């Protein structure tokens, strides 16, 4: 037989997040994920851990047992996570600014983000709520306060793409996440809008959507496949940015993960089901072409790191 | 598929069972039906179209009626290109070098882990029985698994032809998988499996040696093969699997056009979470039959959910049947709940409603097989469609309850409905589905 | 009809049409020029439908002047050479040029009757 | 009140202090534009396009002030003054009227101020769409069979429109006897802008239907002189009058269509005489000219088609090419609609496809069309043919209502509709044909399209024309018969071409359809073999 050696004319761009020796690079691959036989994968996929500013009341009991003594303080929580598990990056989700739930002024969340970012050396990803109107002001304040650390701002959706673009990349030299929803054409549109604003492909990453396994997962898989094939096979310049997928945002809120053993006695250990859901979702999206994943349970982080190490090496 | 229509006699005699010659041409073009069903086919064109209709990847059938599974038959490397035809199957590994307690525990796990998710029964499909050195214990294990009552297909993994000759008749009538062909014993294995058209497992070290062995077997005349991509490590196994699939598909090579069997229990050293990760990987990356050390709900739920998602047809997603669905045995007087045709949406909503244990009639309109807002933003989910379906479905079967609940994430639809259903009491309920059980309770 | 019926007498072996044609824009009557000048008129100031924007650019010195290039060809001059050289020199010196007749047709053949010509031949003000 | 938060910054009493706002624009290019120092032309280009600054020079101007203004002009900032100066259009302007200096500057710098709220007492939101108010709730009613009402959006020169000019001619709804009453309603919206053209007039007009429907208490359905509007009594209580129609229309026209609309004037007419006079003078001529333009547009006159990829969310390889004669196969996107979408929404579904590299005009092959199809479909489809069904045909997504399939025994093509659930001569039903045809796959001999493409001049032009149509459901035939007969009469055939086409009532079977066609003298039996 003849070895299959189809070549690609495209290459995913590289985006650097963080400062110092902990700074991580995303992108650079010229082939499909883990296709070390086809060519070179520019950077290894990065795994990050998720923390909240407020106490995680809705998380499962094992996770609240893991962070029983640090979950009150975001700074202590971030320092504990960094000292114990040493992730590639930390995602600080500002859920206290969610208008539907408890509502907070952008100044308080910006102060919390600054306190967290001035206590850790690992790259920090600041994620807002789902509200675009709140997100614009929140990210303006956060980027003003957390200046000089090259943080990543998530969910710069089209409705506020200018504001998060202006307060982020342009003003305070941060990175941004252009977010679309299970569509390759919408990802192209948001990338083109960011490029026309004056923001290069080296200044933002993409979020083509994320879902838990079993809940619209095939749409995410197909979108990842399509954007990867277009960026590499077609040399589509507007899709050549790295992709970040927040897995624990959706995979940890499903019935299979969040049902206690007393709620479903036949299913078994709640912690095992949570870790299994996280690992399955992250593994699938990593295989489909994501560059960074955000995980909640440290066991999931360890399993995914070993998975990446086994596949790449 | 219009090319084969020229080779057809173009006489719509309807002997094939398909209404026209063009209908037969388009049915066999899609690969659903082979070309041999035309009785009047000209012999030269018959052979030509037997070669032309030949699928790039052969489909292997394993098991009997209630355990019949089809492996392979794929045409593209990505599901968005055309589709993914046959879902991968899972095997639980048993070995004769196991304590009876462990065997009983694994059998009980196979029987216990069995559920239904969106109309598909998720359960362990295969028992992979491996030979570990002792004939008597191997036969005893096979008999114990057969007599345990597990409804699974059988995959006998035994490279020893002497042991296989005695082990095969124990499960011969159940159409098993006979794995173990090597570079030296493939003649005897082909002789063993040739009589009953059993699937034969082929293994070799490296891809080139596997290719040579498959060519040697095909020169013997046997094509019912399941390939072992091999690989001493996870990286090498993944490379071998991907290369086999791409050689078959991109290279248009029929030598590798066979399903693959991947022993994840040996690669992961029985690591449960690594098993889940690699099972997802090979679900997305050409793994036809995945063998695992054990099976529990932590493995089953995400893997089966993802497998159900991946192997849906992109053009025709899953849609629940149109009509009135009875939940918690609804009587004459029971609240009416309306929701879209999308299978995931109905799955979640009916899960919330059934857990509420409140008798609630459910009505499904034709929303185009889309979620509430996706269909709404596309305009296919409006108040006119809900009114049309409520009028036509036959809600009159049960009366004396006019409170109708409507998806809360779409609230703009309210104003029309009260005009289109004057007697009905239209309620725009809560957006989140977790609010459903309490709202039904209160 | 006489011209059309003569097509039957065409000898296609004697036909040679050079593949040399040029796009041109024309139709600049005084009314059309005034309509074009209305674009650069601030609505809050006005007036509209006057030559005032042209007078303004001439008075301010953004345009040095306006020159009319007219006339025929003459075998005493290399055909179209003087027309083209005069027009290019004038527009390079920020003199807007209006053309008529055979000079206008020389400009059309050369390619000066194009919007792109502004960035190819004209000076900064023009 | 001066302050940074109050956006009133005093720089200094000396003229040189104006450099302190100049460096703001300069550093905006350095900081936000990412332009390195020394790239003066790039920085000047940035400040001219990106920084919306302008200069208002009041009082006598020294030579130094004028030279500093030349610096502002060098950065692309227009200079406005109340002094007599050698005016330069768009750059140096004199405005003595201090009451118009702000408006002059905003126009000179192309500055638009967003009206955050619509000055109306009644609530305006998208959630109030479709809330039908009954006779009990209703106060006023316009149009329908009760009286005559019409709406029109027309493009006019800037002089004829006045910004935010809302006037009402005739009585208002306050003079109503408090009983539900009838009175004519004429709505006239004049829009002016630099990028506005006549082809965009219908598009905006359609949005009127939504703009009125978002107001609670009023409902608008219908189009042109078929306007049908109802106003509830609760709107009368809250303080709704006819001027708020104009306020809402102006606000939404400037919001949604700010790209092409600079000035908007709304006129509400209630007089029986003036409404009819304006409908005759303005409405009907534009309706007739729009219909004539829709009728007379052909692929030859235009030199740009339009590509749409909206249906790639479920058909990844599908690209729609829209020509004046070939509609978008969903049936809702036209050539004019695609042009309006491209103008109003860049980086959207609709993009321009130049007519370059013509290869076969009879078949409909262009090199540029193939290049654009290859680009948009991400390489899945490389070469397409616009007018042929058998040779490199266009793909179909799944929104189409009609499917055309080839019938070689009849030497023609049959047509099926979505509402037709019975069988066809071809065998497959619509569902099987839909599964075979849609999904963005090039399938020769089958295509999906709308009801309007049937009577087109380019329908199957590569295989002869629409004379190949040999079977069609009776409802579809009755819907299309007039234009199908017109196009067949132009083609080579007697006008009553609909009668020769078979249908499900006569025969649904191969041999029966063939017998009817050959006994009816169908032209498809006298053409060259279709394949
Ligand atoms: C997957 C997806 C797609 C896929 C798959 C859609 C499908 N067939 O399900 C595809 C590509 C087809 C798609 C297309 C479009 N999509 Co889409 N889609 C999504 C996505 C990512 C998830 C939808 C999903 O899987 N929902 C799962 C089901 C279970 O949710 P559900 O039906 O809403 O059910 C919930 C509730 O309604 C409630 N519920 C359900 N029934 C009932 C009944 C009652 C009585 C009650 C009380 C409650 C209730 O229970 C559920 C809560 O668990 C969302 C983003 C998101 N995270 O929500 C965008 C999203 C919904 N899409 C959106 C849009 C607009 C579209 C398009 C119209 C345009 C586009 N490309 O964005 C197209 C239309 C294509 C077409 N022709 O129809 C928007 C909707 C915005 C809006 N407010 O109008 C979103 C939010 C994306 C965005 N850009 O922001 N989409
Ligand atoms: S059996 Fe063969 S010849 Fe007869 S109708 Fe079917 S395809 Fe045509
Ligand atoms: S069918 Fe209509 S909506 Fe779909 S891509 Fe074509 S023009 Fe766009
Ligand atoms: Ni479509
Ligand atoms: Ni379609």
């Amino acid at each position: 037989f003849k070895k299959p050696t189809q070549k690609f004319s495209g290459k995913i761009g590289e985006v650097e997040i963080g400062t110092g020796e902990k700074a991580l690079k995303l992108g650079g691959e010229s082939v499909l994920p883990f296709y070390t036989f086809d060519g070179d994968t520019g950077n290894t996929p990065k795994v990050g851990m998720e923390i909240l500013d407020v106490y995680p009341e809705d998380w499962i009991d094992p996770l609240k047992d893991i962070y029983k003594d640090v979950a009150k303080d975001p700074v202590k929580w971030a320092q504990f996570v960094e000292e114990k598990y040493s992730p590639d990056f930390i995602c600080l989700r500002l859920i206290s600014a969610d208008p539907n739930g408890t509502d907070a002024a952008p100044e308080d969340c910006a102060k919390t983000a600054k306190a967290v970012v001035e206590a850790i050396k690992t790259p920090l990803v600041v994620a807002g709520t789902g509200n675009h109107e709140k997100d614009a002001k929140l990210f303006e304040k956060v980027a003003q306060e957390t200046e000089g650390h090259n943080i990543l701002l998530m969910s710069a959706v089209e409705d506020n793409y200018k504001s998060v673009g202006a307060a982020g990349v342009m003003a305070y030299n941060d990175k941004v996440v252009a977010e679309s929803s299970v569509d390759i054409n919408l990802a192209k549109q948001i990338n083109i809008l960011m490029n026309q604003l004056g923001i290069d492909n080296t200044k933002f990453v993409d979020n083509v959507g994320c879902a838990a396994g079993g809940y619209g997962y095939e749409y995410v898989i197909s979108t990842l496949d399509r954007v990867k094939l277009a960026a590499l096979g077609q040399d589509d310049k507007t899709l050549q940015v790295p992709i970040i997928s927040p897995v624990s945002f959706e995979a940890c809120k499903v019935k299979e993960a969040m049902d206690s053993e007393e709620d479903s006695p036949q299913w078994g250990s709640q912690e095992d089901r949570t870790v299994s859901m996280e690992v399955a979702t992250a593994s699938g999206v990593l295989a489909s072409g994501t560059d960074a994943v955000i995980l909640r349970h440290p066991k999931s982080v360890e399993v995914i790191r070993n998975f990446i190490k086994e596949l790449l090496g | 598929g219009l090319n084969i229509f020229k080779l057809t006699p173009k006489k719509n005699c309807k002997d094939c069972g398909f209404p026209t010659c063009l209908a037969f041409s388009m049915k066999v073009a899609a690969g659903a039906v082979e070309i041999g069903k035309c009785p009047h086919m000209s012999d030269e064109a018959m052979e030509k179209l037997a070669e032309a209709t030949a699928p790039i990847m052969k489909t292997i059938t394993i098991g009997k009626g209630d355990n019949e599974y089809k492996l392979g038959g794929e045409t593209v490397l990505f599901r968005h290109e055309k589709t993914f035809v046959n879902r991968n199957r899972f095997a639980v590994a048993f070995s004769d070098s196991m304590d009876d307690a462990e065997v009983d525990a694994k059998i009980q796990h196979i029987k216990d882990v069995d559920y239904v998710r969106i109309g598909e029964q998720m359960k362990t499909e295969f028992a992979a029985i491996k030979y570990a050195g002792n004939k008597d214990k191997y036969l005893a294990l096979i008999n114990k698994i057969k007599a345990s009552g597990v409804k699974v297909a059988y995959a006998l993994v035994c490279e020893d032809v002497a042991v296989m000759k005695e082990a095969l008749p124990l499960v011969k009538d159940e159409n098993p998988l006979v794995y173990g062909a090597n570079k030296d014993n493939f003649k005897e294995m082909v002789e063993l499996v040739k009589g009953d058209k059993l699937a034969l497992g082929v293994k070799a070290d490296g891809l080139e040696a596997l290719y040579g062995l498959v060519e040697e077997i095909q020169k013997l005349g046997y094509k019912n093969l399941v390939l072992d991509p091999g690989g001493k490590s996870i990286k090498e196994a993944f490379e071998n699997t991907v290369q086999i699939r791409r050689i078959n598909i991109e290279g248009q090579d029929r030598t590798f056009g066979y399903p693959s069997i991947i022993f994840l229990d040996e690669l992961t050293k029985a690591d449960k979470f690594m098993e889940v990760a690699l099972s997802t990987l090979f679900t997305l990356k050409y793994g036809s039959l995945l063998v695992l050390s054990d099976m529990d709900y932590s493995r089953a739920l995400p893997l089966y959910s993802i497998r159900q998602n991946v192997f849906t047809d992109p053009q025709k997603p899953m849609t629940v049947d149109l009509g009135i669905h009875g939940i918690n045995n609804p009587d004459e007087n029971s609240p009416v709940l309306c929701t879209v045709d999308f299978a995931l949406t109905y799955f979640l909503v009916s899960g919330e409603v059934e857990r509420s244990k409140v008798p609630v009639w459910m009505v499904i309109p034709d929303a185009g097989g889309y979620s509430v807002l996706t269909s709404w933003a596309a305009g296919k989910f409006t108040g006119a469609a809900i009114a049309d379906e409520i009028k036509k479905c036959g809600i009159a079967e049960k009366t004396k309850n006019r409170t109708l609940l409507i998806p809360g994430k779409v609230a703009v639809l309210k104003g029309e409905l009260e005009e289109l259903l004057p007697d009905w009491n239209i309620v725009i309920s809560s957006t989140e589905a977790m609010f459903i059980p309490k709202l039904l309770k209160e | 009809k006489e011209a059309i019926l003569n097509f039957k007498n065409r000898d296609q072996s004697k036909v040679m049409i050079p593949e040399l044609k040029c796009k041109a824009i024309l139709g600049y009557s005084v009314e059309e020029i005034i309509n074009k000048l209305d674009k650069v008129v601030n609505t809050q100031i006005g007036p509209m439908q006057t030559v005032k924007p042209l007078a303004d650019v001439l008075v301010s010195g953004v345009l040095r002047g306006a020159a009319a290039v007219v006339g025929c060809n003459n075998p005493k001059v290399v055909q179209d050479s003087a027309h083209i050289e005069t027009i290019k020199g004038l527009i390079k010196n920020d003199v807007i040029v209006v053309v008529t007749g055979c000079a206008a047709q020389a400009a059309a053949k050369y390619g000066l009757l194009q919007k792109e010509a502004a960035e190819k031949y004209a000076g900064p003000g023009l | 009140k001066m302050g940074l938060d109050l956006r009133v910054i005093p720089l200094g009493y000396d003229v040189t202090s104006v450099i302190h706002v100049v460096t703001i624009a300069i550093r905006a290019a350095l900081i936000f534009g990412g332009i390195k120092g020394g790239q003066l032309n790039d920085i000047l280009k940035y400040t001219a396009e990106r920084v919306p600054a302008f200069v208002n020079a009041f009082g006598p101007l020294s030579e130094l002030v004028v030279s500093a203004g030349a610096g502002a002009i060098a950065l692309g900032f227009p200079v406005l003054t109340d002094q007599v100066v050698p005016e330069v259009p768009t750059l140096l302007l004199t405005q003595k009227d201090y009451d118009k200096m702000v408006k002059t500057s905003l126009e000179a710098r192309n500055i638009k101020i967003k009206i955050t709220e619509i000055p109306i007492p009644v609530s305006f939101a998208a959630a109030f769409e479709g809330e039908r108010i009954r006779k009990n709730d209703m106060l006023a009613e316009f149009g329908g069979n009760k009286t005559k009402a019409w709406e029109l959006v027309m493009c006019a020169d800037q002089g004829e429109v006045e910004d935010h000019k809302i006037e009402v001619i005739g009585p208002d709804i306050d003079t109503i006897d408090k009983a539900p009453g009838r009175m004519p309603l004429g709505m006239l919206i004049k829009v002016s802008g630099t990028n506005m053209q006549k082809d965009f007039e219908p598009v905006l007009e359609r949005r009127l239907h939504y703009f009125l429907n978002y107001i609670e208490g009023v409902m608008h359905v219908g189009q042109r002189n078929l306007t049908w509007v109802r106003i509830g009594k609760e709107a009368f209580e809250k303080g709704f009058r006819l001027k708020h129609f104009g306020e809402v229309i102006y606000a939404k026209m400037l919001d949604e269509f700010g790209s092409v609309v600079d000035k908007c004037e709304v006129t509400i007419i209630t007089d029986p005489g003036k409404a009819e006079e304006l409908e005759g003078k303005y409405a009907v001529p534009r309706y007739k000219e729009r219909d004539a333009r829709l009728e007379s547009l052909v692929d030859e006159k235009v030199d740009t088609f339009y590509s749409c990829n909206l249906c790639q969310s479920f058909a990844p390889a599908h690209v729609c090419i829209v020509t004046p004669e070939r509609l978008g196969l969903c049936g809702a996107v036209s050539w004019l609609d695609a042009k309006a979408t491209l103008e109003l929404n860049p980086t959207g579904p609709c993009q321009a496809v130049p007519k370059e590299g013509v290869v076969d005009e009879n078949l409909g092959i262009w090199e540029k069309v193939n290049e654009t199809v290859s680009k948009i479909s991400q390489g899945a489809v490389t070469s397409v043919t616009l007018y042929s069904i058998l040779q490199d045909p266009m793909t179909s997504c799944g929104c189409f209502e009609c499917i055309t399939g080839i019938m070689p025994e009849a030497n023609g093509v049959v047509m099926v509709n979505r509402e037709f659930g019975a069988t066809t001569p071809l065998g497959m039903t619509f569902g099987e044909l839909a599964s075979m045809t849609g999904g963005g796959v090039q399938t020769p001999g089958f295509m999906g399209h709308g009801r309007q493409f049937i009577a087109s001049k380019k329908f199957m032009k590569g295989e002869g024309g629409l004379g190949r149509i040999v079977w069609m459901p009776k409802e579809l035939k009755d819907f299309v018969a007039e234009k199908l007969n017109k196009t067949a009469k132009e083609l080579y055939n007697i006008d009553n071409f609909a009668d020769m086409i078979c249908d499900e009532t006569i025969a649904t079977e191969s041999e029966e359809v063939v017998k009817f066609l050959e006994e009816k003298g169908h032209p498809a039996l006298k053409m060259d073999p279709i394949m």
